[PDB]
RNA sequence: AGGAGUGGAGCCUGCGGCUUAAUUUGACCAACACGGGAAACCUCACCCGGCCCGGACACGGACAGGAUUGACAGAUUGAUAGCUCUUUCUCGAUUCUGUGGGUGGUGGUGCAUGGCCGUUCUUAGUUGGUGGAGCGAUUUGUCUGGUUAAUUCCGAUAACGAACGAGACUCUGGCAUGCUAACUAGUUACGCGACCCCCGAGCGGUCGGCGUCCCCCAACUUCUUAGAGGGACAAGUGGCGUUCAGCCACCCGAGAUUGAGCAAUAACAGGUCUGUGAUGCCCUUAGAUGUCGGGGCUGCACGCGCGCUACACUGACUGGCUCAGCGUGUGCCUACCCUACGCCGGCAGGCGCGGGUAACCCGUUGAACCCCAUUCGUGAUGGGGAUCGGGGAUUGCAAUUAUUCCCCAUGAACGAGGAAUUCCCAGUAAGUGCGGGUCAUAAGCUUGCGUUGAUUAAGUCCCUGCCCUUUGUACACACCGCCCG
RNA sequence: CGAGAUGGU
């Protein structure tokens, strides 16, 4: 198996809620920081986000040993389906700046 | 602060060195006043890249 | 000695199960930094050399030495004749 | 940085055996049930999950580092 | 998956590596920099070091 | 921070922060005409000011990219929620900024324009903008399998002293 | 690494006759030979070990690179016509020549 | 002209050759204590063995009496790798399998490249525009002479007016009893207070001597810190100069050359793909050129390079006395810092209990040579300390092919070094010790600092080279060239 | 006015 389905949902729900992801390039640290506490390693985050990039559902950037990922409109459509959320929700970013 | 390094990236050539440094400047001022008015005067002209720190009793 | 007691179990098995008045079979190991304890006397060990196992019959005079002291990692040198470039006068012009 | 000289005790991985799903329950009479292989005395594994029978042991496949009885 | 998949790395050249490029040779531990010597000559101006003498 | 760090470590760490932020912005905002970052502090709040030639590309459709960049800067550097704000600002006299001229020449070459036609194109625009002189250099496999270089120059140019 | 001539001319790329010098044997149309005499003009007299002597020529790739000498051991290509004449393909070092004889590839005639 | 040497001895350390399963590899003035390269493991690329996927995504197949995952025990194994074999529980659509395609690589090419660095080359050199001269490549400007550290100035003049390098510029050293002003810096003085001595006009005192003994709600900025300004210009006097540009001596003065940084046009088949998520093409990709266990990088007839310790009396040993400056310090993933004071031990070291995120604590940083007194007596000696036996601590997951440290014992060559050859002009050479880097453990290296402090020069083109002009040439791959029997 | 030949990368 790549990972338990319990882990895979917890990455996608945090990505859909926040609109962005950040991780360092190191496969050995036992826990990802922040709301990926309650047990998932950052190796599962790197491998999950790679599979989401090759579908076209996230953009990727890299500098000084860190990945950065941004969610995009086709990925919002796919995750709202996969997480079974109501069609009206957009929880991350909405209000126009000045 | 001082750091001294070889100039070459690869270990070939005549043996030249680079000498890098950084200098830090520090000052103290003491006042005889209420705690309510240091908060006023320690808030103007402080716009440039200077650290400012204050402690409520040291004199 | 966390999981280094496993060699002592295999050695005392081999001392127990040998025919009466005959030598044990070899136990073969990577553990070159094991100290010879008085439990280990009159025993056959194969000690790894970087590519092969060399057998040792543990005499009681070996007590307090390392197992790696009796199995050597190289061949003694004996020289062939010097080649081109070995001295300043040795230079070749076509 | 060379051509490779091959080993000769070759396997890729083992093959996992294939068997039909369930033989741990029996119907003996209309409405009479028997359970043929036992649950382990345990907190999470206390129901619906069974110990193996070997020739000299009973073993829990779920609690796999432990839960072995020597008969 | 294996239970023995790492060895101790609490000191020596196995513990530490460059913060910019992950290299292990010729790094600077002074003042908490932890850069490689080739990466330091590249960023020294932005960090705030200068040469005068 | 349960006890404060010493001033030598504090002043070096503040410089290491500005270096990594400038590298991230350099490669995110390259085609969008980035040229520098400035950072300032006030009680409970950090304000980051970012300079570019096409500021509407730094914002995006309703400010999306400013909200995405605020989120990743906070997430990576460990600021608490809402203490970070990003402001985009327009570059004055963009012909006298060397970074905006190096990037626009890079994208002009990457689109397949010829080397001398591109290089005299920026050399004219810098001198029309009011510089006292300039020097443009390109090097590598310019026309053939063996490497070459070209210098283009105009006006005054000093090399020595402070 | 070490030069073994002496001159201004560092203008070339270094010879690197080292590492994966994988040992070469005959195909069809080839022979092993020992050099008997060297002549002018880039040509030589050689004897192969089944006993047919030939006049022999340095291929254009080996010019001013792989210096041949008297009593040296070489690999030679035969012609389908003009059987008196042939061309040099390789030189074997004294370290490689003993490995050919250890594989039984050479008759007991060649000097090393 | 001279000083200290190096080349000769023992040992340390880099290189070649030899040896080997492997002894990984780059580099031959401008390679060789250089890759910040002080490898126990890791680093690690080499050698002997064994697990693992961390093969995205697309298409097809297989599949909820189920795609697939994990494992006790015995055998096996270096191994508690369910690796594999026997056995029979377990998980739940996440995988498996074939084809296409990716991905990683301290793999190959520095003679495919970018960036950086070295060198030609530490010297004074380099270039347009308009005008003049030649059919032309080219040339003048950019110079006969004088002057300067200088293509620096004066002046001359078919050229005129400009650009870069030089210089200016930035940091640094030496001066201010004048300014600003200090309980994280001092001095003087006294309200005074306290211990010790009578040596002192004179008592055991007001008054004298000694103090890192202690308060000030005393006065102040000489000594310490560090901000602003000041000061030096060949400015004054005497000679010499196409009387210009400059050069020599001297007065007055803290001072009449302080030492570094930065640096042009045009080049090199110079070094680096092993600094990089800088990179083209090639190679490899599940019996891997992407992780653990053990070994090697240290192997020794031999040639060479940078160094440390010495051959003694201008010394070695045992006591006593008295003086620095530059720095670093609780590691932000990563888990370790600098140390006073008391007690135990010959020593290395151990236990307890405090201060320091630092002008605040280690700390008045009680440094070495040097200085004063003692013993030895021209003897390979009480000079020298290689080589080797036995025992005790400390780091660490692990010390054998001896990590480093402590103790008793053993006691080599070496009596100022053949032909050759390096560096140096004043607080310099040489002597002497202390910080920083690398560091879990640790300098015979390197990069900085203070302390004791000379002899010889104020010149030349002879040897090796550099700049400018006239001159000759069969050279332009440019004398390490070309060429005859 | 001593002797001063030669040239794989």
């Amino acid at each position: 198996m790549l990972m338990p389905k319990k882990n895979r949902i917890a990455i996608y729900e945090l990505l859909f809620k926040e609109g962005v992801m950040v991780a360092k390039k190191d496969v050995h640290m036992p826990k990802h920081p922040e709301l990926a506490d309650k047990n998932v390693p950052n190796l599962h985050v790197m491998k999950a986000m790679q599979s989401l990039k090759s579908r076209g559902y996230v953009k990727e950037q890299f500098a000084w040993r860190h990945f950065y990922w941004y969610l995009t409109n086709e990925g919002i459509q796919y995750l709202r389906d996969y997480l079974h959320l109501p069609p009206e929700i957009v929880p991350a970013t909405l209000r126009r700046s000045r | 602060l001082r750091i001294t390094t070889r100039k070459t990236p690869c270990g070939e050539g005549s043996k030249t060195w680079d000498r890098f440094q950084m200098r830090i400047h520090k000052r103290l001022i003491d006042l005889h006043s209420p705690s309510e008015i240091v908060k006023q005067i320690t808030s103007i002209s402080i716009e440039p890249g200077v650290e400012v720190e204050v402690t409520i009793a040291d004199a | 000695r966390r999981k280094q007691h496993s060699l002592l179990k295999r050695l005392r098995k081999a001392k127990k199960e040998a025919p009466p008045m005959e030598k044990p079979e070899v136990v073969k190991t990577h553990l070159r930094d094991m100290i010879i304890l008085p439990e280990m006397v009159g025993s056959m060990v194969g000690v790894y050399n970087g590519k092969t196992f060399n057998q040792v019959e543990i005499k009681p005079e070996m007590i307090g030495h390392y197992l790696g002291e009796f199995s050597i990692t190289y061949k003694p040198v004996k020289h062939g004749r010097p080649g081109i470039g070995a001295t300043h006068s040795s230079r070749f012009i076509p | 940085k060379k051509s490779y000289t091959t080993p000769k005790k070759n396997k890729h991985k083992r093959k996992k055996v294939k068997l039909a799903v369930l033989k741990y329950y029996k119907v003996d009479e209309n409405g009479k049930i028997s359970r043929l292989r036992r649950e382990c005395p345990s907190d999470e594994c206390g129901a619906g999950v069974f110990m193996a029978s070997h020739f000299d042991r009973h073993y829990c496949g779920k609690c796999c580092l432990t839960y072995c009885f020597n008969k | 998956q294996q239970l023995y998949w790492s060895h101790p790395r609490k000191f020596g050249q196995g513990s530490r590596s460059c913060r910019v490029c992950s290299n292990r040779h010729g790094l600077i531990r002074k003042y908490g920099l932890n850069m490689c010597r080739q990466c330091f000559r590249q960023y020294a101006k932005d960090i705030g070091f200068i040469k005068l003498d | 921070m349960a006890v404060q760090i010493s001033k030598k470590r504090k002043f070096v760490a503040d410089g290491i922060f500005k270096a990594e932020l400038n590298e991230f912005l350099t490669r995110e905002l390259a085609e969008d005409g980035y040229s520098g970052v400035e950072v300032r502090v006030t009680p409970t709040r950090t304000e980051i000011i970012i300079l570019a030639t096409r500021t509407q590309n730094v914002l995006g459709e309703k400010g999306r990219r400013i909200r995405e960049l605020t989120a990743v800067v906070q997430k990576r550097f460990g600021f608490p929620e809402g203490s970070v704000e990003l402001y985009a600002e327009k570059v004055a006299t963009r012909g006298l900024c060397a970074i905006a001229q190096a990037e626009s020449l890079r994208y002009k070459l990457l689109g397949g324009l010829a080397v001398r036609r591109a290089c005299y194109g920026v050399l004219r625009f810098i001198m029309e903008s009011g510089a006292k002189g300039c020097e443009v250099v390109v090097s590598g496999k310019l026309r053939g399998q063996r490497a070459k270089s070209m210098k283009f120059v105009d006006g005054l140019m000093i090399h020595s002293g402070d | 690494n070490k030069g073994k001539g002496g001159k201004n001319r560092r203008r070339g790329k270094n010879e690197n006759e080292s590492e994966k010098r994988e040992l070469v044997f005959k195909e069809d149309g080839q022979e092993y030979a020992q050099v008997i005499k060297m002549l002018g003009n880039g040509r030589l007299e050689a004897m192969c070990f089944d006993g047919v002597k030939r006049l022999c020529h340095i291929r254009g790739k080996l010019r001013k690179k792989v210096w041949i000498n008297t009593s040296d051991i070489i690999l030679v290509g035969l012609r389908d016509y003009q059987d008196n004449k042939a061309d040099v393909i390789l030189k074997y070092n004294a370290d490689e020549a003993r490995s050919l004889k250890a594989y039984g590839e050479l008759p007991e005639h060649a000097k090393i």
